[PDB]
């Protein structure tokens, strides 16, 4: 917070676009509509966001936090497939700023808890690494692009264990 | 002597600091350590509850 | 080899005797320069040396 | 074109008398089905879903399977060809110069591997005729750690470190080592060795096969592939992948080891395991097999005597030591499982020191049993003298003190080195007596380092043949001494 | 391969498109495009140099 | 563990057995093949085991972990009986080395959830507990015999409690 997250994001967008020429993709799953809306505002600010121009160095995405996780998670594999169009299917190397993972953990708990499932010792589901896992391994610089992971590492409790 | 005295004091408390700071290494090591511990016991503890039903 | 293992094979083989053709360039030595440095040098040093010590 | 016919040309498809299973209750991967009796326990059964999986727990009324697939492929009802077969491996060491997964699926291309011989994968454990005294010293080229703890073949060893803690670098280091072993025309020396990866991800373990590449160690080098796509069987039969792939050729009488990394990972695939069943675990989800679950790989550390043909089957667990979390359950039975452990500092890797082992947590049993004695007359007293520079170093002004405090920092200076530095014990032996003579103490232990490329770099050039008769030199050779002071006092000029 | 008149079928197309190959056997437009890209990552693999041109470096010291 | 428990049990074993005179037993349960095997190496030279004759009254026994823990789950009562008709038919001074006491409850546990009931916190059976207190009620010198046992109890994550 207030730590140049957002300028810093936009600062990669802005360097990927030019510096790349890569444009960036935004999937905010449980996004703030406060938030969405001056995430909107501030993006369409940098230039890189145009919802008309048809010059916006990005794509763009948000999601409802008071909606259910069970629809929030699934957001990722969208993401994975976007990305894979901006870069598989269109010869790009990108990124993805996602936040946040400790969300998507809790995104992933609540969809074990829907399987009553035997939840992980921290509570996620039972294989939630597997996914975890295919998380960060869904993206990589594979020969159909450099599949970038920007990922906001929410501190739970800044407990790294 | 007295000038001896008071760098021997704060030298002495930064040795303390030291070991201070290495003591509260594992006491936060082991602190989240059983905070996760007992954490994920009584999980384990409502998750037998809940076989139990 | 690379021949058999590419579908340019006879390319393989005419590449290999375009390299044995293909010179890179050798490079260029000033020793000589550095033997007459050296030889004056020994003449001076000797005479000097035989001669004052 | 007419290739692509000839593809299919001679394509064989002979039927055979079978009934299958189908699939009754589906979800979460396990099949509660009813059908195809037929079929055995520990067999490798495969369903209408192409995906053959291993004897999960036959109900009474039911059958619960067990697969390392994705079923989200597969729809309910559907009809498991009941093939009794004990799931098993292939038999030989096809894989070795290839890289397959954990079922011999080369992902990384370079065609099959089509081992003739399959490897009844349902081994179990070396029993007490092999089981007698190791005699061969590994070939490590880690100079600190083999001169540290020299170990033996069949060994029963195990490894932990943390994030990006070099055990990845050990084992590379490890496989380096191997090139020059299996270019040692003995198969003692010839470093049939196996290595897997554990929950890595695909394209790290790409890049690693790169290195490989590099390497040329696939003379010395079988890869069979766990990544981070495993499933949990996938994980929990890749220890079992890598003890039957040792048992092929320690069968065959190979002297020879495996690389398994992380055993940790699967850890987290059982507990998932027995969480999709719903079985009650306990702490880290662990049920109480966990042990002998990891025992069963565990104990294939096999020194195989001649009552098993003289190979070989030596095993070194790499179960992470998750921040140093020594209490782990998991790491409590990694010790306690193994007959020695290779712990790693963190703090000189923090502090940069790399290499980083826990000189003083680490510990391996094996030393001067199956090692370079040479080394081991050069260096005992070194072993003993960093001991106490570290007792010298448990303070912050005896001169006595401050000539051991000199020697600890030339040992440390010198104990750590790089990665990718393949190399026999020779070196090791020669400044293991160079800093036994501590001549050099008065040499800067910054200058040390230098000095010491120096001194090597001396050493490869001219005395490379009085290296080889050193090496002839199975004992210390007064004239080899001689020949090593003198040539200490050589390189001494030379610095 | 005779007793299964399916794999009697797949030896016929084998031929079929192996004989056919004269036009280019369903060569597709799309694929065209996919010969292309992939024309230009093997350009950028094999290097941007023609590819039978023998070289020279004409080396210097100092 | 690796508390030296072995190397302090069996130089401990060395120490006092090197006057073990009346028919004795070591046991290796869950234990490692190849301490079987050098515990064999030493006894049959050690001529406490005789190496080439009968005057193994001092042996070892192997449980070693290559068993499943229900097949590891008898070694006990088969050990306890066996001292019975050492010293309590013989009144001799009978000595017993016996590891893992660990192990013996980890498959007491280890079979008790599998025994399809609710077993305890650390899964042990409801009188799995009292199944190893008899088993020690079983495990004493006698009025009919001398037999000493030797227990190592690999402390379980040192759960001191």
């Amino acid at each position: 917070a207030g730590v140049g997250k957002t300028v810093l994001i936009m600062e990669l967008i802005n360097n990927v676009a030019k510096a790349h020429g890569g444009y960036s993709v935004f999937a905010g799953v449980g996004e703030r509509t406060r938030e969405g809306n001056d995430l909107y505002h501030e993006m369409i600010e940098s230039g890189v966001i145009n919802l008309k121009d048809a010059t916006s160095k990005v794509a763009l995405v948000y999601g409802q936090m008071n909606e259910p996780p069970g629809a929030r998670a699934r957001v990722a594999l969208t993401g994975l497939t976007v990305a894979e169009y901006f870069r598989d299917q269109e010869g790009q190397d990108v990124l993805l700023f996602i936040d946040n993972i400790f969300r998507f953990t809790q995104a992933g708990s609540e969809v074990s808890a829907l399987l009553g499932r035997i939840p992980s010792a921290v509570g996620y589901q039972p294989t939630l690494a597997t996914d975890m896992g295919t998380m960060q391994e869904r993206i990589t610089t594979t020969k159909k692009g450099s599949i970038t992971s920007v990922q906001a590492i929410y501190v739970p409790a800044d407990d790294l264990t | 002597s007295t000038t001896s005295e008071q760098s021997a004091r704060m030298t002495a408390m930064d040795n303390a600091s030291k070991n201070a700071s290495e003591m509260i290494d594992k006491l936060t090591l082991t602190f989240n350590r059983t905070r996760q511990a007992v954490i994920t016991k009584e999980l384990i503890e409502i998750i037998s509850g809940a076989a139990a039903l | 080899y690379y021949k058999a293992n590419v579908a340019k094979a006879g390319l393989v083989d005419d590449f290999e005797k375009k390299f044995n053709a293909l010179k890179v360039p050798i490079p260029e030595d000033k020793y000589t320069a550095q033997v007459d440095a050296e030889e004056k040098e020994d003449v001076k040093s000797c005479a000097e040396f035989l001669t004052q010590s | 074109s007419s290739i692509l016919e000839e593809r299919i040309l001679g394509a064989d498809t002979s039927v055979d008398l079978e009934e299958t299973g189908r699939v009754l209750s589906i979800g979460d991967g396990i099949a509660r089905v009813h059908g195809l009796r037929n079929v055995q326990a520990e067999e490798m059964v495969e369903f209408s879903s192409g995906l053959k999986g291993m004897s999960l727990n036959l109900e009474p009324d039911n059958v619960g399977v067990v697969v390392f697939g994705n079923d989200k492929l597969i729809k309910e009802g559907d009809i498991v060809k009941r093939t009794g077969a004990i799931v098993d491996v292939p038999v030989g060491e096809e894989l070795l110069g290839r890289v397959v997964d954990a079922l011999g699926n080369a992902i990384d291309g370079k065609g099959p591997i089509g081992s003739k011989a399959r490897r009844r994968v349902g081994l179990k454990a070396p029993g007490i005729i092999p089981r007698i005294s190791v005699r061969e010293p590994m070939q490590t080229g880690i100079k600190a750690v083999d001169s540290l703890v020299p170990i033996g073949r069949g060994q029963r060893e195990l490894i932990i470190g943390d994030r990006q803690t070099g055990k990845t670098s050990i084992a590379i280091d490890t496989i380096i080592n191997q090139k020059r072993f299996n270019d040692g025309t003995d198969e003692k020396k010839k470093l049939y060795c196996i290595y897997v990866a554990i929950g890595q991800k695909r394209s790290t373990v790409a890049q690693l096969v790169k290195r490989l590449t590099d390497a040329d160690a696939m003379k010395y080098t079988i890869v069979v592939s766990a990544t981070a796509s495993d499933a949990a069987p996938l994980q929990y039969l890749a220890p079992y992948s890598g003890c039957s792939m040792g048992e092929y050729f320690r069968d065959n009488g190979k002297h020879a080891l495996i690389i398994y990394d992380d055993l940790s990972k699967q850890a987290v695939a059982y507990r998932q395991m027995s969480l999709l069943l719903r079985r009650p675990p306990g702490r880290e989800a662990y049920p109480g097999d966990v042990f002998y679950l990891h025992s069963r790989l565990l104990e294939r550390a096999a020194k195989m005597n001649d009552a098993f043909g003289g190979g070989s089957l030596t095993a070194l667990p790499v179960i992470e030591t998750q921040a140093g979390d020594v209490s782990a359950y998991i790491p409590t039975n990694v010790i306690s499982i193994t007959d020695g452990q290779i712990f790693l500092e963190t703090e000189l890797f923090y502090k940069g020191i790399r290499p980083a082992i826990n000189v003083g947590l680490s510990v391996s049993r094996v030393g001067s049993a199956a090692q370079t004695r040479a080394m081991k007359q050069v260096a005992g007293t070194m072993k003993l003298e960093l001991a106490q520079y570290r007792e010298v170093a448990a303070f912050a002004l005896d001169a006595a003190t401050q000539q051991l405090l000199s020697r600890g920092v030339r040992l440390t200076e010198l104990l750590k080195q790089g990665q990718y530095s393949p190399m026999a014990i020779e070196e090791q032996v020669a400044v293991i007596y160079a800093g036994v003579r501590g001549y050099l103490d008065k040499l800067e232990p910054s200058k040390i380092t230098k000095f010491e490329n120096a001194f090597l770099s001396h050493v490869i050039s001219q005395h490379q043949a009085l290296l080889g008769k050193i090496r002839t030199d199975g004992k210390i050779s007064e004239e080899s001494d001689a020949k090593l002071k003198e040539i200490v006092t050589n390189f001494l000029a030379g610095f | 391969d005779p007793v299964q008149k399916l794999f009697v079928d797949k030896i016929r197309e084998y031929r079929t498109k192996r004989q056919t190959s004269g036009g280019p056997v369903d060569a597709g437009p799309e694929y065209q495009q996919d010969l292309d890209r992939e024309l230009f990552k093997l350009k950028q693999m094999y290097g941007k140099a023609d590819m039978n041109t023998f070289p020279n470096f004409t080396f210097e010291d100092p």
